[PDB]
Formats: structure tokens, C-alpha cells, sequence
């Protein structure tokens, strides 16, 4: 369940705030893939 | 040593069951206990079935060597050449087996003490003799006893 | 005082030397055929932990104390203190491992006593020693308690000076 | 949920406009790890093994073998929620301010909600961005009136028990003198048996100028570099400045098995399910964050201040 | 198997979890060949070729030809057997120590068999890497109380036959001296035709630190590496820094054909089928590794002693 | 015969044994083929 999935449709705001938890890991996980040094 | 390995050109003929087992290769003891506590230590000289001391100093783990009385802390039943080390049953642990004898005036009823060089002599007490001391080779002499302690 | 002894704000920072630490395993060389015992403890007289206890039958039950050399049952190596319970290796066993003592300064190799308090002491005192115990490490401090390596095994027949 | 809720249906279509914080870049991927907490306490055991004795030969029969031990410690962590509310336009009246090219009232700086949620949102992410570099929570440049935290949350420079070193008033622009101090530091450092890792610096601004000073054709920079390389295995050393700090210095391992951030995974910011309504045109909302999860060992951070007076 | 033998099914699942020992670091992939002995010395048989004589030209009739020989030489070397014991919680009773986010006794320091077989095999990993690094086998910060081990069973530090240098406690801070001895030892290292090949120096951290200070824009790292190259045909130069070592810098090549490691198949730490049980939820299970296999030609690694008393 | 494979199924301890030295094996290889000095 992320908010980047166009499919997602969340339910409740309790899957809404989920989605966002996870967004932000996933957006962490791509800066750190794209970050260089 | 425990096991003199020399090659022969004849077999040695070994039908009889009976004064096949008073050997100096025959390690371990006569009757053995599952639950009897063996210990591995490294060793100097050669201290195959006598009484082994403890002794404590590049520093190095203490090591055991032939020895007795007051210092002694067990008795030497196996010994592994290759890896220069001696199975050891402590003093806490009551063993029964063959022993070196200091001499052959150790007979049956003797009450017998580890001297200096870890053998068994007449008289604190440390083993009873069970048999009489018979010279395997030389003057090696092997006496079975039951070791209970010290006194 | 106990063996566990906490939240910290922050971790404690080679292989060598990890093992001085109050609550570490106090046989150096286990091995099976060990006899081990339970028995109670007083839970405000003294603390058994790795000290020399001995037997003290009471009017409810056998309990632990620590004690001296010459009425010595064995060495208590580990403490249940949910239930105040002594884990004990009878004397009859030998031992190799850490023991609390009260002297900072002993040596390797010297000959050691257990005094009234269960507490490993050089032998030189004057008490006659009856066990055989030796120092195999110099004694440490942990702070503050001092610690060291001995091998106890059996009786002394005759008692030394 | 989205049919019913416009204001998540917005949150859900802007999140991706806001800048990814910039604390990311002070830690190694490895060293984050996010946990299942809003206020509270939480507990970290860290289990490690000895030696008891030297290792036991099997030769012929042996009962008597060494022996392994363990050990434990524990960690007690703090984590705070911090809320903050922000008003905006209601989702009916926006047609009425639409202008050319532009929604909102100019005189009233009043904005649309989703507009209005992306700029606090960076807002309370550069808040939580000096939280995480400082340990301490302030909107004023002078660092005062700080807001009063719990225990056991610390950030980078107000660590304890780590190295802190000072450099004195009258060598305040004494750069020999700075490099002293920042060499006894890494002498009193202890890493273990993790020391092959890349290492991190904070500076200051006029922390970077002395050192792109030259050094008395070598730079500071390059002999702090390798003097870094010298202890940290010949690894990478990375330099980055910050507005944030003043007069300080900050050096420390990027290893997640010394320092370690283990944050809540609703940090970031999150709007509130609550809106304030009313029979006018101005609605409210409201946004939480998470605060503390810095964890470290003892000894392994170096902090140095200068000192102006 | 893994049916009825749950500490080998834990074994297998958690095995990958222990890192790769970092001895691997200090030598090429072509340097190690396991070998097939638990306990026991094994001869390796090496074969080389000469000219008796210069090249018969082949005219005309002719029956009298040079010919080529052979030569042999045996190398003994000795493999030792260790054990180590620890002690573990039940499968049966982990179900009543399963609390939360965390498994086992803190009070009593008992953890699941898998997480202590991992802590014992990372404990045994440090062991045996340091015990290839140095030679000598000791628990202890000192380095006292060592194992005594058999013969021809050496490590880098401790191989006879190589280049021995000493530097006076007099010059332990003079870099030069330092440098003037190892280049003396270079000079004195042979390596015939297999010269052309990388080169790797491991130092302890104070030379680390000392090698980074200026030559006396040059560093004494760089004058040591040029000088390395100088004499390995300009190959690589790998410079390490490792903790186990103390004033001791090593040099030594990475030819298979000069130094190589004949470990034993069964080295690294190996689970061992006999578990202790009884009445109780604590068991007890048993470590095997194996130490011994390191061989170098006469007179190709440099070991340089920097006395401090 | 390693650890790595899922189709992998271990008869007995031997097997075991041989399973985890090659798993080791396994891992220096990839190791040094991973090593970027």
C-alpha cells in the first residue's frame, strides 16, 4: 500500500496514513539508491 | 612410549585370552564409568600412567607433568603424541587401573603414596594395591590399584 | 548486591579480555557429569553469588550460607533471584573458573584460601587451608568487585601453613 | 475514502511535491531502521559473546571442553508527538478565489490546502532536520527559548558520553590549534573492532573557510582528511557544511553496528484526521510528527566547540 | 534431516547470517585451496625442472642429446582440532521465553540456539583470524596464557625463514629509522622471477598514524609505496591497518607461487551433532574449527619488530 | 550440494556438513569476486 501506486485506493485514514508511512520509506529507499558521492 | 610403532617380518602368534591385558599400550583403566570426568592438557617429559602435577610459569597455559604429593592433581590414563597431550582423570574422581610402581616390594594390602616422579610406593594415603607389581620390561613395573583420593 | 545489576542512554563500546564482567559464565571449562545442586539462599544475609557456601539446616528448610574453607559444601556459580535460589557444584567436583576475592593484588600460580565470607584470600593468612585451590590468573577489578581465576580440586590431606 | 475526503484525496496527490529532508545524507542507508511508535518509551537489547578460555584439543576422550558466554544490554529510547495547525481555504470556496493563474487571497494570504500542507510540510521538515543534527528544538537563530525535551533524546552534538573537546577563546582563529584539538579527539576515539568504515564531518561555514585556508601546498582539509584516513582504514572521508551548527565540529562513523537511527515511521509529517469547520470560508488543519531515535555507542563521536569568548 | 534435527534446520536458515572473516582481505582468490583433513599433518609434494645442459643443435646425424632433470621437495604441514561449548535455551521451551520483539532470559543470559550458534561462530571467526594474522592463539589483551600448538603451524608473523628487522626502542619514534629498516629488508627480500606480482603491508595503528606525517608535499606512505614498487615491477600495493597487530609492520607478496593457504575444508566453525540434554530448558552444544595450513618459501616476507622497551 | 539451493533436502549430518563447508566455499568465491581493492 503506497500512495506512488496509481492502483491504491485506500479505505479508512488509518490506511491512508500506512500509505504515506510507506511512501516516505520507499522515496528514503530511492534517494539513498540515486544519492551519490 | 605408549605404543612403539616398529615393523616386523613375522607374525606374532596371540591365541591365548588369559595375561593379555598387563600392558604399557593398555590405556585407559579396567572398569570405566560413563559419567568419570577426563580432562586434555599439554604435557612435558612423559607422564603416561603416573600421577600428573600442575604446573604454572612469551607466557604459556600451564601444562602437567610426573609429579606427586602435595602438588599432585591427577593421574595420566592416555596420551596422544601427535598433538602432544595426556588425558587426565582428577584427584576428585576415584580410578582403578594399572599404575607404574616404583618398585616390585608393592604387594597386595599396601597402602601407596605418588612420590616426586608420579609412581605408586609404600607408605597422606592416595591408592590401595590391588595386585602384586609385575615387571613389564626392564625395570617397569605396573601395579593395579583403585584410587580413592588422598586419604 | 546481584549479578544482572539498568536503562542506559547510550551502548557500552577486540576479541581479548571481554570476559571480566561480574555476570559471565563462571565455569572456564564446563563439562557434562557435572553434579549441580539447588538449594535456598538468605535473601538478606549474604550473597552467595560465586562465594564458597556451606550447608545450614534450618527449622524450614536446607539453606545456602556463605562460609569457610573448613566447613565448606561446595561453590555456588550462579543466582535465581526470582525464586532466591543457589546453583551449587559440590567440593567432591573440581572447578575451574572465577571466583569473587577481596585482595586486588594477587599473582599467578600463588595458593589461595576461602575465608568466613566465602571470599578467595592468599593462603599465607595463618588459617590452616584445607582445599587445593590455585590462582590461574592475576585477580582483576571490576568497577568496584575483584575477580580471579581458580582451579579448586578436592581436599588437601594435610593441612597446610 | 478519497470520494469522501478531499483533503486526503489533496495530501495523497501533492506528497510527492515535498523535498526529501536533507538528515538522509548524514547517515548510511544501513543505519536507519523505522519502528512502530507514536509517544512512548521502547527498549533495544543488544546481545553479544566471550571467550571463557582457550579452545579445548580433541584428541582421544575428553569431557572438559571451553566454554562461550553472553552477555546483554539494554537501551531505553524516547519518542515525543509534536502537532502544529495551519489554516486554509475551504474546498467549496476556492472557485470564488481562482484568480489568473493563481488561487488565493493575496491580501489575507489565504492558500488552497494542498498548497498550504506542502509549505508546512517542509517547514516542519526542516524543523525536524535541525532537531536531528542538534538535539534540540528552536525557530530562533540565537538557539534560545528551546523547547523542553524528555530524557534519552539526544541528537548528534549533544550526545553523551562521547569525545568533546574545546578549543579556547584566544584560539578561535588559530587553525594549528583547531587541528589539535581535532587530532587529540581522534586519539581519544575508540571504534574496536569496527574501524574499517567511511567516516562523516559536520562543519560550520566559517569552520570550512579556515579550512580551505592553506595549511601551515596542502590544504586543512586535505591534512584533516588524511589524518582520518589514518585511523578509519584508508575509507572514505565525507565533508559536508551545515547553517545549522555554529562554531562546531562533528566526526563520526557511517556504521550501522556503532551509531544507529532508529525513527518512528510516522516522523515525517502526517495530517490530522480533525478539520475545523465553521459557517465561513476558513477552515483549520492540523499536522504531527515524531520526535527522538538517535542511538550510539559510548566513544564514538567527536565534538568539538570553539569558543568565542 | 532437517525433520528431526531442528538445531541443524536453525543451523542451515541462519548460517548466511555470519559475516565473511576479513582475512580473506590479505590474500588473492588463487592463494587458497582447501584441503580435505579434520586433524593431522599432511606432505605436499612440489616438482621443479633444470637444464644439465646447453641445447643440442640439431644437424645432420646426431645421437648425443642435453638432457633435462628433475627435482622434488616435501613440505609437512600440521592441522589441529579445537572445540568450544555454549549454552543454549530448549526448542520446547523458547515458547515460554518468547516475549516481546525479543527471545530469551535477560536476567540469565540464555538466547535462542540460532542467535548464540551465530554470536559463538563470529567469536570463533575473530579467533581464527587472528591466529592466521599473528601465529600464537591467547584470549587475553596481553597476550599471555597461549595456547601451545604443534609444530609447523605458523602464521605470517611467526614464519621462520623470512626477513626479521628490529628497531631500536631508541628510534621508535624516528621514521626514518623505521624506513631505513624496512628498506634494508626489502633489499634483503627475494624474489627471483616471480618479482612481478602485487604486494601487501599490513601495519598496526600507530604506524598508520606515523605513516601519514609529512617526509622528512610527500608522505612516508607514498616513499614506501614508490619503494615497493620499485622492486615488484610497479605492480599493486595494497597497505592494511588491523588492530591484531602491535609495532609490527608485514610485507609480503600475493603470488600463489610464493605464499599460499592450504585451509582445511572444515576450518570455519561447524555445529556439532552431540547436544547436551536433560530435565531443564538449558542445553548445551558444541563448536568445531580446525588451525593450520599456512606455507611460504624461504626468505619472502618482511617482518618488522618496533621495540618499545 | 549447498545451503543456497531450495531444492536442496540434506539426508543426514554428513550431507549437512558437506552442504555448509560448500556453502562457505561458495561465499569466498562470491566474496573475491565481489572485492574491488
Amino acid at each position: 500500500a503506497s500512495l506512488l501506486d496509481s492502483n491504491f485506493v485506500p479505505i479508512n485514514f488509518t490506511e491512508f496514513v500506512q500509505a504515506i508511512s510507506n511512501t516516505y520509506k520507499q522515496r528514503r529507499i530511492q534517494f539513498y539508491e540515486n544519492l551519490k558521492r | 612410549m605408549k605404543n612403539p610403532q616398529h615393523d616386523a617380518s613375522l607374525l606374532s602368534n596371540s591365541n591365548e585370552f588369559r595375561d593379555k591385558n598387563v600392558e604399557f599400550f593398555a590405556s585407559g583403566g579396567t572398569r570405566t564409568s560413563k559419567f568419570d570426568k577426563l580432562e586434555n592438557h599439554p604435557f612435558l617429559g612423559y607422564p603416561y600412567k603416573r600421577g600428573v602435577k600442575r604446573v604454572i610459569q612469551s607466557h604459556y597455559e600451564p601444562h602437567v607433568e610426573a609429579g606427586g604429593g602435595e602438588d599432585l592433581y591427577g593421574i595420566c590414563i592416555d596420551i596422544d603424541e601427535f598433538s602432544k597431550t595426556a588425558t587426565i582423570v582428577p584427584i576428585t574422581n576415584n580410578f582403578e587401573g594399572y599404575l607404574v610402581a616404583k618398585d616390585s616390594t608393592v604387594k597386595v594390602k599396601d597402602k601407596l603414596i605418588f612420590n616426586k616422579d608420579g609412581a605408586l610406593e609404600k607408605v597422606t594415603i592416595n591408592a590401595t594395591a590391588l595386585t602384586d607389581a609385575k615387571q613389564i620390561s626392564n625395570e617397569v613395573y605396573l601395579v593395579k590399584v583403585a584410587v580413592f583420593g588422598n586419604k | 548486591y546481584s549479578k544482572s545489576m539498568i536503562e542506559n542512554k547510550v551502548f557500552s563500546s577486540c576479541f581479548k579480555s571481554k570476559n571480566e564482567r561480574v555476570d559471565a559464565y563462571s565455569f572456564a571449562c564446563s563439562s557434562y557429569t557435572d553434579k549441580i545442586e539447588e538449594y535456598l539462599y538468605d535473601p538478606a544475609n549474604s550473597f552467595p553469588y560465586k562465594r564458597g557456601v556451606k550447608l545450614v539446616p534450618k527449622e524450614n528448610s536446607i539453606y545456602v550460607e556463605v562460609g569457610a574453607d573448613t566447613d565448606m559444601y561446595g561453590i555456588c556459580v550462579d543466582v535465581c533471584e526470582f525464586s532466591c535460589t543457589a546453583y551449587v557444584l559440590p567440593i567432591t567436583n573440581n572447578f575451574e573458573g572465577y571466583l569473587v576475592t577481596r585482595n586486588p593484588s594477587i599473582k599467578i600460580g600463588e595458593i589461595l584460601d576461602i575465608n568466613n565470607n566465602g571470599v578467595i584470600i592468599k593462603a599465607g593468612g595463618g588459617p590452616p587451608t584445607a582445599i587445593n585451590i590455585y590462582a590461574l590468573s592475576d585477580s582483576f577489578t571490576i568497577n568496584s568487585i575483584n575477580l580471579i581465576k581458580v582451579a579448586i580440586f578436592g581436599n588437601r590431606g594435610l593441612e597446610k601453613t | 475514502l478519497f470520494d469522501e475526503n478531499y483533503y486526503a484525496k489533496a495530501v495523497a496527490n501533492i506528497i510527492g511535491e515535498v523535498k526529501d529532508p536533507i538528515m538522509y545524507k548524514w547517515f548510511s542507508p544501513d543505519q536507519i531502521e523505522d519502528v512502530d511508535l507514536q509517544m512512548g518509551y521502547q527498549k533495544t537489547v543488544k546481545w553479544d559473546a566471550f571467550l571463557n578460555a582457550n579452545p579445548t584439543t580433541i584428541a582421544n576422550e575428553v569431557n572438559t571442553i571451553s566454554t562461550i558466554g553472553f552477555s546483554s544490554e539494554v537501551v531505553r529510547l524516547n519518542y515525543l508527538k509534536l502537532q502544529y495547525k495551519f489554516r486554509h481555504l475551504k474546498q467549496t470556496s476556492e472557485k470564488f478565489y481562482t484568480s489568473d493563474s493563481y488561487i488565493g487571497d493575496i491580501n489575507n494570504n489565504l492558500l488552497p490546502f494542498a498548497q498550504a500542507y506542502k509549505l508546512a510540510s517542509s517547514e516542519i521538515i526542516k524543523l525536524i532536520n535541525h532537531f536531528v543534527l542538534t538535539g534540540t528544538v528552536s525557530i530562533q537563530k540565537d538557539g534560545k527559548n528551546q523547547k523542553r525535551l524528555l530524557p534519552n533524546m539526544y541528537g548528534l552534538l549533544n550526545m553523551p558520553e562521547q569525545i568533546k573537546e574545546e578549543v579556547a577563546s584566544g584560539d578561535k582563529d588559530k587553525m594549528d590549534k583547531i587541528f589539535e584539538k581535532i587530532e587529540a579527539g581522534l586519539s581519544k576515539l575508540e571504534l574496536g573492532d569496527e574501524f574499517s568504515t567511511p567516516m562523516m564531518v559536520i562543519v560550520d561555514p566559517a569552520t570550512s573557510l579556515k579550512l580551505v585556508k592553506p595549511y601551515a601546498c596542502e590544504k586543512w582539509e586535505d591534512v584533516l582528511i588524511q589524518t582520518i584516513k589514518a585511523i578509519n582504514n584508508r575509507e572514505d572521508v565525507y565533508i559536508e557544511t551545515s547553517n545549522l551548527l555554529k562554531h562546531k565540529i562533528l566526526i563520526y562513523p557511517l556504521n550501522s553496528e556503532l551509531i544507529k537511527f532508529k525513527p518512528s515511521k510516522y516522523m515525517l509529517p502526517t495530517p490530522n484526521e480533525q478539520v475545523d469547520k465553521d459557517s465561513t470560508d476558513v477552515a483549520h488543519s492540523y499536522i504531527d510528527f515524531v520526535l527522538g531515535g538517535l542511538l550510539a555507542t559510548r566513544k564514538t563521536i567527536l565534538q568539538v566547540n570553539i569558543k568565542q569568548s
